[PDB]
């Protein structure tokens, strides 16, 4: 077999705190003699299905729960079977995030949602509204600061604005998603995205701002506002840029509605170390001890483990996180989510540049994201 | 007739049985263009393992031209990526013979023989948002 | 006066339907299904995969029943039976009564019914949802006589009727397929499919 027996190889995203995870691995090694290697490869969410398909890859893959339906569907993931006693230690709704066609296909780790993070020193009073940002920008665009910088290359970051006034991915009803009912080219969708483009046609954010550019900018005090997740808080602490975490700005009347991710740990179907990986995840990572260790590197957000969550919930930033979360929506985990995300990332990039109108950018993504009813009936499958 | 969605035939041979007609004799309209199906198209519909579609309780089917036309449209919009057969076998840990692969052009489920040809000729399979597609023998060189 | 079981398609509340592998028509194949014919060709005692597809999950306690009936109307009332020869050849797996034509292999939750009113045989297993990485549930059936078995099916074609039912035996779903149990399923499927295009 391609995956080596008697070790654990874990893949987790670079923004997440692999050192703290690596530390939980150390404690595992020193107890069990089992070597644990933590890696953070680029384009993890893409690299994994590519190598796992060949029967290779990590024993354990971390990602938000939204990719996992596709992985499970492609046969890349083993069924997760926790004992009732363990299952009961985690919030039921986090288990729900990693249930797919009646089966658990990952361990939920922590609930993630974007918050508005602001420098009090530059803005003791953050705009609680999106519309008062072009005005507040040029106030600093001769100061000479930008008002707002956040990643513009990943639709995850722009999705709150585009969804605030009525955009949505797949319609949820009765416990099921209707893959034919997509809400990407509706009024509120085009609305939030035209607004976003009228921040770049108007020189108030640059079309090509990415995660790197935005994090530095905010952490070197050159912008007073940014949108980012709980993992970002560690590098802000070391920059000492005196910051607060708060409710995202409203667009028109509406709360800005981020897609909510549950960071999740899946077990590679081709791993000969499935029982090992369970041991490691249930008895080392998903413990007050384990999560704290990872959390101290990069904050996880609101952890699935009840006991530790109750400690973390006292934290005002976690309360902010969950306030944004309850205003947002849990991502679906269905296999069509990756196409949805590719279609929306394309539409947002092509409208911030100019190869398409907002209206035609979203017209195309809606088309590529929804299904054709009649051909699907002819084929006899909803795929 | 057939306006109970929880109780009408899915497949042509069962539709023929419930009409007490035969497949040689049944008359069917394409669901897209509404034209009547040619006899060879009726046969093709069965061999291609397609499903009877119902509009307003009436049973339709599909003609060759429309099938190919609306398939290509669906494929364009939902093409994900491509793989050689060898990776597919690793991925699902089964012989290709066990995976559902339809012809990208005519939608006929590929035979093991057609799947093998893909392997022998190093022809990739295409993933259409979860659907696996290849090319059958009759669509393998052009008509 | 005794009834013949319906073969009528019934998707029901959970959108029940059958599925099959595409196993081709090579002379070596032991089980192959023709969608054009809606017909399974298989060898005696070999594995015949039958896939169960639902649109929504049926409650646990749901059961899946298989039953053979003769396809030809003048034979429909005769109970499908193994021939005396095979019925008395000690070829039991330990679960199936030796007179049952249709067996389920690899499932200890299998039950065999001799219906006290109709005398028809059926084999039943609990419904289980698809495993991870599967979109359907597969039951492995075995047919324990040749279609030609004299004293048994006597070259008469049969239908296998699959029914989804609740714990009490109420009908949740039904589908069926013709079965021919023979020595060369590959060749027989090829033959009948060719004659289908000529008629
Ligand atoms: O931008 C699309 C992308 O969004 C989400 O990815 C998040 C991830 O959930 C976070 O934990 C963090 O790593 O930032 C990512 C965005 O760069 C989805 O989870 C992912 O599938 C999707 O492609
Ligand atoms: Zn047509
Ligand atoms: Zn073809
Ligand atoms: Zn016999």
């Amino acid at each position: 077999m391609k995956i080596e027996e008697g070790k654990l190889v874990i893949w987790i995203n670079g923004d997440k705190g692999y050192n703290g995870l690596a530390e939980v691995g150390k404690k595992f090694e020193k107890d069990t003699g089992i070597k644990v290697t933590v890696e953070h490869p680029d384009k993890l969410e893409e690299k994994f299905p590519q190598v796992a398909a060949t029967g290779d890859g990590p024993d354990i893959i971390f990602w938000a729960h939204d990719r996992f339906g596709g992985y499970a569907q492609s046969g890349l993931l083993a069924e997760i079977t926790p004992a009732a006693a363990f299952q009961d230690k985690l919030y039921p709704f986090t288990w729900d995030a990693v249930r797919y066609n009646g089966k658990l296909i990952a361990y939920p780790i922590a609930v993630e949602a974007l918050s508005l993070i602001y420098n009090k020193d530059l803005l003791p009073n953050p705009p609680k509204t999106w519309e008062e940002i072009p005005a507040l920008d040029k106030e600093l665009k001769a100061k000479g600061k930008s008002a707002l910088m956040f990643n513009l290359q990943e639709p995850y970051f722009t999705w709150p604005l585009i969804a605030a006034d009525g955009g949505y991915a797949f319609k949820y009803e009765n416990g099921k998603y209707d893959i034919k009912d997509v809400g990407v080219d509706n009024a509120g969708a085009k609305a939030g995205l035209t607004f976003l483009v009228d921040l770049i046609k108007n020189k108030h954010m640059n079309a090509d701002t990415d995660y790197s550019i935005a994090e530095a900018a905010f952490n070197k005090g050159e912008t007073a506002m940014t949108i980012n997740g709980p993992w970002a808080w560690s590098n802000i602490d070391t920059s000492a840029v005196n910051y607060g975490v708060t409710v995202l700005p409203t667009f028109k009347g509406q709360p800005s509605k981020p897609f909510v991710g549950v960071l999740s740990a899946g077990i590679n179907a081709a791993s000969p170390n499935k029982e090992l990986a369970k041991e490691f995840l249930e008895n080392y990572l998903l413990t007050d001890e384990g999560l704290e260790a990872v959390n101290k590197d990069k904050p996880l957000g609101a952890v699935a483990l009840k006991s530790y969550e109750e400690e973390l919930a006292k934290d005002p930033r976690i309360a902010a996180t969950m306030e944004n979360a309850q205003k947002g929506e849990i991502m679906p985990n269905i296999p069509q989510m990756s196409a949805f995300w590719y279609a929306v990332r394309t539409a947002v990039i092509n409208a911030a540049s100019g190869r398409q109108t907002v209206d035609a950018a979203l017209a195309a993504a809606q088309t590529n994201a929804a299904a054709e009813l009649t051909l699907q009936e002819l084929l006899g499958e909803e795929r | 007739m057939f306006q109970d969605p929880q109780e009408r035939p899915r497949k042509l041979p069962q539709l023929c049985t419930e009409l007490q007609t035969t497949i040689h004799d049944i008359i069917l309209e394409c669901v897209y263009c509404k034209q009547q199906l040619l006899r060879r198209e009726v046969y093709d519909f069965a061999f291609r393992d397609l499903c009877i579609v119902y509009r307003d309780g009436n049973p339709y089917a599909v003609c060759d031209k429309c099938l190919k036309f609306y398939s290509k449209i669906s494929e364009y919009r939902h093409y994900s990526y491509s793989l050689y057969g060898t990776t597919l076998e690793q991925q699902y840990n089964k012989p290709l013979s066990d995976l559902l692969i339809r012809c990208i052009n005519c939608q006929k489920p590929l035979s093991p023989e057609e799947k093998q040809r893909h392997l022998d000729k190093k022809q990739r399979f295409h993933n259409i948002r979860g659907r696996w597609t290849g090319r059958c023998m009759s669509c393998s060189r052009s008509s | 006066s005794s009834s013949v079981p319906s073969q009528k398609t019934y998707q029901g509340s959970y959108g029940f339907r059958l599925g099959f592998l595409h196993s081709g028509t090579a002379k070596s194949v032991t089980c192959t299904y023709s969608p054009a014919l809606n017909k399974m060709f298989c060898q005696l005692a070999k594995t015949c995969p039958v896939q169960l597809w639902v649109d929504s999950t049926p409650p646990p306690g749901t059961r899946v029943r298989a039953m053979a009936i003769y396809k030809q109307s003048q034979h429909m009332t005769e109970v499908v039976r193994r021939c005396p020869h095979h019925e008395r050849c000690s070829d039991s797996d330990g679960l199936a009564p030796p007179q049952h034509l249709i067996r389920v292999e690899g499932n200890l939750r299998v039950e065999y019914l001799d219906d006290r009113n109709t005398f028809r045989h059926s084999v039943v297993v609990p419904y289980e949802p698809p495993e991870v990485g599967s979109d359907c549930t597969t039951i492995h059936y075995n047919y324990m006589c040749n279609s030609s078995c004299m004293g048994g099916m006597n070259r008469r074609p049969i239908l296998t009727i699959i029914t989804l039912e609740d714990s009490s035996g109420n009908l949740l779903g039904r589908n069926s397929f013709e079965v021919r149990v023979c020595a060369c399923p590959g060749r027989d499927r090829r033959t009948e499919e060719e004659n289908l295009r000529k008629k």
